[PDB]
């Protein structure tokens, strides 16, 4: 029993409490999201890793079900409670309809959850941004992503997190579909995106794909070493 | 700078209502005409980003299967008000046998623009515009988050709201044709936006009669905009 | 000093003190009446004035003597539409350990319970203390009387003798000059006293129509309320 | 009530919690008392004053027994006593009933303090201003514990609550020692009692229960009278 | 009515919390614990705040609380709050073992938790937990594993961490000397003794004023052990030993 | 200025000011006069129009067979308090099998905007009504306020500049009782137009007249039958 | 800064205030400060005032 | 001020200021006395007409709760037809359960326990009524109360409400009370509104005056107005 409404209107004419949950979103750490015809690729900056101690808890790539891959922003506790609530029920559409979950219901599930939150009364708003990768039925793959007002969108080339705007830069200038062409040129191109953000020594750097048929396959940090290198190797050819 | 949310000005007025009436004014623009032919309608997308894929933006939205709408404002307190104008024709239907007439819809959907509260939240951030074709021939409602239903013969809101509606008096009689209102808007359009007008900033939906199914798609837009 | 809100609710002040509960102490003294209860050996009498005035007005509707059940009196000082509220309060838990119990209340066991009720008040935040007095006689099987007294604030204890209502420290001292002489308490000495008290504290030496007697009797359990004719009587006879 | 139940008892910038620091005031200037374990009992004593000869002492009992080898005392205000009193009076039922047996003095005091500090989190009230003290002699070794208004429980030797507890700590802290007997116990903590009274002590002025193994047994004024004799 | 509201629940102006962060803020005052595992075995390292000569300790457990056949916490912060997540978060291990007859694993069993502590931070303005704690215990899946938790509800997987923020120097000590897979039962226990002699101020380290819990997988048991005296005595004198056997080069 | 926010709040003065403001909120309304006579319930309401091709907002609003209202006020309390009316008139009709009559039915709207002029978090309806009713003891003139009094009137108007229009009603309430239609509405919406500026007037686009009598159930006329009604007008002089 | 001693009548009697231009007064401006540079012919200035409120 | 906005809290000597606001409230409205003879109570409400502003007989504050009560409220006039539905609600229940007629020392204490009830929470504000009860009875003969927005209920010979309070009952304790038919009362009511409110501020106003007692049978009615109307023509007799 509470009854105290907390987002209320502004005299200019807007709100308080969505803009100031954005700010966490701006506080966080940065998560890009490219997409093919054929793969997909997230990856995800800033692991900041104490390098003594566990990791296998402080990943933060999930997936819903067999298709649907998750990349967030913001706090981390808020972020919890959207995937176990998204977790069931991508399981509970599975029961009556016997697809698989396609992307967009999922995606209009978790913004209809963070309208009505933001709009009922006690409630403080999320504080997360999340990037919801999957590929449908019929090979298409396609990546959304949300807000913490409740929108959302579909994106070809998403960023987030703490300086998403140079990346949004970075990535507004390469608007090649040849990019999008060569499997490991996609990989290496969020390498040379997020090494653009980041200092990226090698160690802070977790990029995940999807190859539309398969779970998702953290790759190996040899990998990213082999990736990086051919990325110096490719750039080191400007003159 | 924290008063009661539910309290009338000492001039008389409402606070908070007074706000949400504001927050429209930075929404998308969108153009509305009835005629005896059909109602036609459009609205602009605002596109930010050539990234963001254009069609997953809609502002035309369907209601049964001769009403549609045109949300201004924020966009997710508009999905609230569609689902539930969606379902409360088929009440209609599935009590009734016949189809809910538009301004009967309208009168469903502004019940609760103004109940909230704390027993029993705050009011809604969008402007409307349902159009169809019902029993009484062509149609064309407005409201507001104040509740405030009214019927239009031509109503323009969003950004360009008070430019959009003076220019659209200039040049607006009660004998228009269907195809002489759709390209009278798009001139309104192009004059009171930003970009360029192309197939993919602006999008048209159009109710007639015979052809209630209302379908507009590219490949005739782009016949629209090349023989204007 | 005041931090937060501690002048206004029933919240601590950095002084480990609060205040709404000592200001509704002497929102007694708004009524402007005092009240004076004295236990003797054998009876427990309270003695109360009341001021009328207007003439317009009855002289039956007036007085602050309750009977909360056949064998417990009380008398209300503080504000009146608070009084009467307390008193339903006691005449319906009085009821309810008859239909429980099997057996009379005891004097004591009920200011319990109403100091109980006024405790929650203090302690729920967002309601009022009631600020109104209470004071209780009776007589005990294997005890005697009793006499009584419960506060706003929730504490209760046994007496001797003593008043109650605006004028305390003065009749209070009388009361205690009183006693410790260790006199005699039959019944007629235990009246006459209840009234000299409060005779010499106002300074009034009144007429006998303003004052009210409650006593109660080891020999007559019953609460009774004294004539005026016998209320006359009593004061001729202690006049010389 | 509406719905409010919002707690009126937030962090400081600091980050210490303000009521509770506050009402901790309120238990230190209250009625000084004293609590001495003794390796066969446990002895309460309290320091009962009146502030006139009007008063009556048969009427109003600190010394309370809670089931019939459990004693309690408090040393902060009067009326919050006695809530939290009879809420241990049927917290103790609800193990007799299940358990069918007498409730250990530990798992009171696990409850107690329980109610007490989900009381402060809960909106709309104030804490408690109590701090209890808690005895008994259950499964051969006696005990002796202290609760707070923030809900925390200790487990003393000898400790003093009230006014001057800071000089009543020295003095039993040279008073003590590894062990003595019940009476030897009853002596000092009068002895503890009496650095902070004042002319009179009567019968009347301080009251006094104990613990044995035997059971909880409060003492009467007569006994008191006789043990003051040739005190401290 | 409204006016007493304090408001727990808004964003910071800043754009970031305002009431959780001053409950981290104040969380590293006053408790000092730790945890350490390389190999079979792991400990947890409490300090005991205040050792006056008028306590009993019939407990003989004060900070560690064994809450499951296979796990345990070392819990810093208000005691009263400490209560209620305790008996809380052995009565969720104990539901999960009634209802699959299997014991609860050890990272179901702190997000069970995390996720209580973060509802009373959103919704109903009520006052946020104080409390940061620990955990050890053995599994069928990984083994040996530490967690940290906070009163956001936020926690993590590690393997040297704390508490308390005068042990800030300590996790400075751990990056500095810490061994992979070299834990013996002598290693990680000399290591803990050596850390809490220079980060707390208690000179020479007095018996009394620590309290160190082990965890050993004996057949099928998971024995919980709690050393008591002595040997905690004999391990400070083989420190001072090892110290002062080494100094002889200087 | 802080005790003009809540409607629990008294004044030191002895008003409650969140009454008063929503006094003022019926005054931001458009006119309507009602009146009545022997048989008749006339109420004659006057429109208004956002836009030059919007329609006019309607006013006068049917209710049962015998009882209209016009309104005053905001647009959701008008629907809410409506939703109210219809429901109280079929539930009498379903129990009792006959028409409420007025009085009785004014006494309950009186009830039921008086809870919220008194709890915490509740706005008082800042609307008023004009009641025009006819029952077994004759027609019937009522109207209402936020305040919650209800008032047995002859002839009354609210909304703005409705004093020139109670200026008008009081130098010719003699005439009231002894005429019948015609020169029953052509008294009453003279009375409207002097609610006007000097430059327009009633246009058939921006009137509705109620009428409810004896052998006469509730009828609205609007903008095709409001021309049989204005001819043997005047203009106003000058 | 209003000096009544002023506005006794013999001194300073009428009041003319400026206000702000509702849209073409905005737009004259514009068309004021483009003439005498270098912009395209092509393009429009009521779209650059709608965006200038203030 | 800062202490005079909720009904909780109190002031810093003790009172509190929103039944103080609320009972000037009161003070600022119109007159109505009520008086008993020996066989019955007479009501009378002087009220205001502007110019015409309503009917002849319109919202009369003359209210009729039970067969055998009467009201005389005054104050805001739509919280004192809450009182009046909560007063039938209440004489109602007591006919259902029991079966003899409310007794008017119940209907008293029953309405101004609800009255006291809306003085202590932050949520609700207290009323601002104040209104007369007057009844009849052979086996009681007639009472009078008098209820304040306090709760304050007690018993009056004569009593007055409005802005004349003082000025009213100045003369009314100048007649008798026992020595009196009502019918003589009735035109002795009238003379009283007739005495007061000269019409400085208002020209217009009316008399409404109800009777109930030994000659109505207990029924309360009002009096036969325009039957025999000899109030008025006596009441303008007064002229020097």
């Amino acid at each position: 029993s509470y009854d105290r409404a907390i987002t209320v209107f502004s005299p200019d004419g807007h709100l308080f409490q969505v803009e100031y949950a954005q700010e966490a979103v701006k506080k966080g750490s940065t998560a890009v999201g490219v997409r093919g015809r054929d793969i997909v690729v997230l990856g995800v900056e800033k692991k900041s890793v104490a390098k003594l101690q566990d990791e296998r808890t402080v990943r933060k790539i999930c997936a819903l079900d067999d298709n649907v891959c998750m990349a967030f922003a913001g706090l981390t506790a808020d972020a919890r409670i959207v995937i176990n609530r998204a977790r069931v029920e991508c399981q509970s559409h599975r029961l009556t309809v016997e697809d698989p979950v396609t992307v967009e219901y999922i995606t209009r599930y978790i913004a209809s959850l963070k309208q009505r939150y933001t709009q009922s009364n006690g409630r403080r708003p999320f504080g997360i941004s999340a990037l919801i990768v999957g590929f449908d039925f019929d090979g298409t793959p396609r990546l959304y992503q949300t807000d913490p007002s409740g929108t959302y969108h579909a994106w070809k080339a998403n960023a987030i997190g703490r300086g998403a705007k140079s990346v949004r830069e970075f990535l507004e200038k390469n608007y090649t579909d040849e990019a999008i062409e060569t499997d490991d040129l996609t990989i290496k191109l969020v390498i040379k995106a997020l090494l653009e953000v980041v200092q990226s020594g090698g160690k802070n750097i977790e990029l995940a794909v999807m190859r539309r048929d398969q779970s998702l396959k953290i790759l190996n940090p040899e990998e990213i070493e082999k990736y990086v290198a051919e990325i110096e190797k490719e750039k080191e050819e400007n003159e | 700078y924290d008063r009661g949310v539910n309290t009338f000005s000492p001039e008389g007025r409402l606070f908070q209502v007074e706000y949400a009436i504001e927050a429209i004014k930075l929404g998308s623009t969108a153009i509305g005409i009835q005629t005896s032919e059909g109602v036609c309608l459009a609205v602009e997308k605002r596109i930010t980003s050539p990234l963001m894929e254009p069609s997953s933006i809609e502002k035309i939205v369907e209601i049964d299967a001769h009403i549609g709408c045109a949300m201004s404002g924020l966009i997710a307190d508009a999905k609230t008000l569609i689902d539930k104008a969606r379902v409360e024709t088929q009440n209609h239907w599935f009590t009734y046998n016949e189809t809910m007439t538009v301004e009967s819809v309208t009168q469903a959907v502004s019940n609760l623009a103004l109940q909230f509260g704390e027993e029993d939240s705050r009011p809604f951030g969008v402007a409307l515009l349902f159009g169809g074709v019902d029993e009484k021939g062509p149609q064309l409602f407005h409201m507001d988050p104040s509740g405030t239903f009214v019927q239009c013969d031509a109503r323009a809101i969003g950004s360009a709201s008070e430019g959009a509606q003076s220019s659209l008096q200039e040049v607006y009689h009660k004998s228009m044709t269907l195809k002489e209102a759709i390209k009278s808007s798009l001139i309104i359009l192009k004059q009171v936006m930003e970009e360029k007008l192309n197939a993919t900033n602006i999008e048209l939906a159009t109710v007639q009669p015979g052809q209630n199914f209302h379908m507009f798609t590219k490949e005739e837009l782009e016949e629209v905009i090349k023989d204007i | 000093s005041s931090a937060g809100f501690d002048r206004h609710i029933t919240i601590f002040s950095p002084e480990g003190r609060l205040y709404q509960v000592e200001y509704a102490f002497k929102a007694i003294n708004q009524g402007g009446l005092t009240s004076v209860a004295v236990r003797g050996k054998d009876c427990a009498v309270i003695v109360t004035q009341k001021k009328v005035p207007d003439k317009l007005l009855d002289s039956s509707t007036v007085t602050h003597l309750f009977k909360i059940t056949e064998n417990i009196g009380c008398v209300m000082t503080g504000m009146t539409a608070d009084s009467r509220s307390q008193v339903q309060r006691a005449r319906y838990e009085a009821a309810n350990w008859k239909y429980k119990y099997g057996y009379e209340i005891p004097v004591d066991m009920l200011c319990k319970r109403i100091a109980d009720i006024s405790q929650v008040y203090t302690q729920n935040a967002e309601m009022r203390p009631l600020g109104c007095c209470m004071i209780l006689i009776g007589i005990d099987e294997e005890q005697g009387p009793q006499v009584y007294k419960c506060d706003p604030a929730g504490y209760y204890c046994g007496f001797k003798a003593t008043a109650a209502g605006v004028k305390q420290t003065e009749s209070t001292s009388f009361l205690e000059k009183k006693v410790k002489k260790k006199f005699d308490w039959t019944f007629e000495q235990t009246v006459e006293t209840a009234i000299t008290c409060l005779s010499t504290v106002l300074s009034i030496d009144f007429k006998p129509s303003e004052i009210e007697v409650g006593v109660v009797t080891v020999e007559n359990p019953k609460f009774r309320i004294l004539t005026e004719a016998e209320i006359d009587a009593h004061l001729v006879a202690l006049a010389e | 009530e509406r719905g409010y139940s919002f707690s009126l008892t937030t962090f400081s910038p600091s980050g210490k919690l303000v009521q509770i620091e506050y009402a901790l005031a309120a238990v230190a200037g209250g009625a000084p008392s004293v609590g001495i374990k003794a390796a066969n009992g446990v002895v309460l004593a309290t320091e009962k004053k009146q502030k006139s000869i009007l008063y009556d002492e048969r009427s109003v009992h600190k010394v309370e027994p809670i089931t019939k080898h459990i004693g309690l005392v408090y040393s902060g205000m009067g009326p919050d006593y006695r809530v939290l009193v009879h809420r241990a009076r049927k917290l103790a039922q609800q193990y007799y009933l299940v358990y069918q047996e007498p409730i250990p003095t530990a798992q009171l005091v696990q409850r107690v303090a329980s109610v007490m500090q989900e009381y402060t989190q809960s909106g709309g009230v104030r804490p408690f201003g109590v701090s209890l003290l808690i005895c008994g002699w259950n499964e051969g070794r006696p005990y002796l514990f202290q609760s707070d208004p923030s809900g925390a429980y200790f487990a003393w030797k000898a400790t003093a609550m009230g006014k001057n507890y800071v000089n009543g700590k020295t003095f039993l802290e040279k008073r003590y020692n590894e062990d003595l007997e019940l009476e030897d116990a009853i002596h000092t903590a009068i002895l503890t009692l009496k650095e902070s009274f004042e002319g009179q002590m009567t019968e009347d002025n301080i009251e006094v229960g104990i613990c044995n193994e035997a059971g909880f047994r409060r003492l009467t004024p007569t006994e008191v009278k006789d043990y003051l004799a040739a005190i401290a | 009515s409204r006016r007493y509201d304090s408001r727990t629940t808004i964003f910071s102006p800043e754009g970031r919390l305002y009431q959780v962060e001053y409950a981290m803020e104040a969380i590293g005052h006053a408790g000092t614990c730790l945890g350490i595992l390389a190999n079979d075995g792991v400990l947890l390292a409490a300090e005991r705040r205040n050792i006056h000569k008028l306590l009993d300790e019939v407990f003989f457990s004060e900070k560690i609380y064994k809450l499951n056949e296979d796990m345990a916490c070392s819990v810093a912060g208000i005691t009263s709050d400490a209560n209620v997540l305790t008996n809380e978060l052995r009565l969720i291990a104990q539901r999960y073992l009634l209802q699959y007859q299997e014991p609860i694993p050890c990272e179901q069993l702190v997000t069970a938790l995390c996720d209580i502590k973060q509802a009373y931070t959103q919704f109903g303005g009520k006052r946020p937990f104080g409390v940061s704690l620990l955990y050890i215990g053995w599994d069928k899946h990984y083994g040996f594993q530490l967690y940290q938790s906070d009163p956001s509800g936020n926690y993590g997987g590690w393997k040297a961490t704390c508490i308390g923020n005068n042990s800030a120097a300590a996790v400075s000590m751990l990056k500095q000397d810490y061994k992979e897979g070299e834990m013996t039962l002598k290693s990680a226990l000399a290591l803990a003794i050596k850390v809490l002699n220079k980060t707390m101020d208690v000179s020479k380290l007095s018996a009394e004023k620590v309290e160190i819990a082990t965890l050993t997988r004996e057949n099928g048991k998971t024995v919980i052990r709690v050393l008591k005296q002595k040997e905690v005595e004999q391990l400070i004198k083989k420190h001072e030993e090892e110290e002062a056997k080494a100094e002889r080069e200087k | 200025n802080q005790y003009d926010n809540d409607v629990t709040v008294w004044s030191p003065q002895g008003r409650i000011h969140q009454i008063e403001y929503a006094m003022e909120a019926v005054k931001q309304g458009s006119a309507t006069v009602g009146l009545k006579s022997k048989t008749h319930a006339v109420l004659v309401a006057l429109k208004r129009a956002q836009s030059e091709l919007a329609a006019h907002q309607k006013k006068i609003l049917h209710v049962d067979n015998h009882i209209g209202i016009s309104i005053a006020g905001l647009t959701a309390d008008a629907r809410l308090l409506c939703n109210f009316m219809r429901q109280e008139c079929l539930d009498s009709r379903f129990v009792f099998d006959r028409p409420l009559p007025v009085s009785r039915l004014v006494s309950l709207i009186g009830s039921k905007t008086q809870i919220p002029t008194q709890r915490y978090g509740r706005r008082p309806y800042g609307v008023g009504l004009l009641i025009a009713g006819y029952d077994d003891m004759g027609p019937h003139i009522f109207q209402t306020c936020p305040s919650a009094n209800y008032f047995d009137c002859r002839a009354m108007s609210i909304g703005a500049r409705s004093q020139s229009a109670r200026t008008y009603l009081e130098r010719h309430m003699s005439e009231f009782m002894e005429c019948n239609l015609n020169e029953l509405v052509k008294h009453g919406l003279r009375a409207l137009r002097e609610t006007l500026p000097a430059e327009q007037d009633l246009t058939t686009k921006n009137v509705s007249i109620g009428i409810v009598g004896k052998d006469l159930e509730f009828t609205i006329y609007d903008d095709d039958d409001v021309s049989p009604f204005l001819e043997g007008l005047e203009e106003r002089p000058q | 800064t209003l000096d009544p001693a002023l506005m006794r009548p013999g001194r300073l009697d009428r009041k003319i205030e400026f206000s702000l231009p509702d849209l073409e007064g905005r737009t004259h401006i514009f068309k004021i400060h483009a003439r005498s540079m270098s912009v395209e012919r092509d393009i429009r200035f009521e779209l650059l005032a709608r965006l200038c409120p203030n | 001020t800062g202490y005079d906005l909720s009904a909780s809290t109190f002031s810093p000597d003790g009172r509190v200021f929103q039944v103080e606001y609320a009972m000037k409230a009161v003070e600022n409205s119109s007159t109505a006395i009520g008086i008993r003879c020996k066989d019955g109570v007479v009501f009378g409400v002087e009220k205001l007409v502007l110019s015409k502003l309503y009917e002849e007989g319109s919202n009369k504050r003359l209210f009729n709760v039970d067969r055998h009560v009467g009201m005389a409220v005054a104050g805001l006039l739509a919280d004192a037809r809450s009182l009046a539905d909560i007063a039938r609600e209440e004489a109602s229940n007591f006919r259902s359960n029991f079966g003899y007629n409310i007794p008017l020392k119940h209907l008293a204490d029953r309405v101004a326990m609800y009255v006291h009830a809306y003085t202590l929470y932050s949520a609700v504000r207290p009323f601002g009524c104040s209104f007369m009860l007057g009844s009849y009875s052979v086996n009681d003969g007639a009472q009078l109360y008098m209820i304040d927005p306090s709760g304050v209920s007690y018993g009056y010979w004569g009593c007055a409400i409005g802005k004349a309070r003082q000025a009213a009952k100045t003369e009314i304790e100048k007649l008798q009370m026992k020595e009196m038919t009502c019918r003589d009362i009735v035109k002795e009511v009238a003379k009283i509104i007739y005495i007061v409110h000269d019409e400085v501020k208002d020209k217009a106003f009316e008399l409404e005056l109800s009777w109930v007692g030994e000659l109505t049978n207990g029924r309360h009615e009002i009096v036969p107005k325009d039957i025999r109307e000899e109030a008025e023509k006596y009441a303008k007799e007064s002229l020097k």
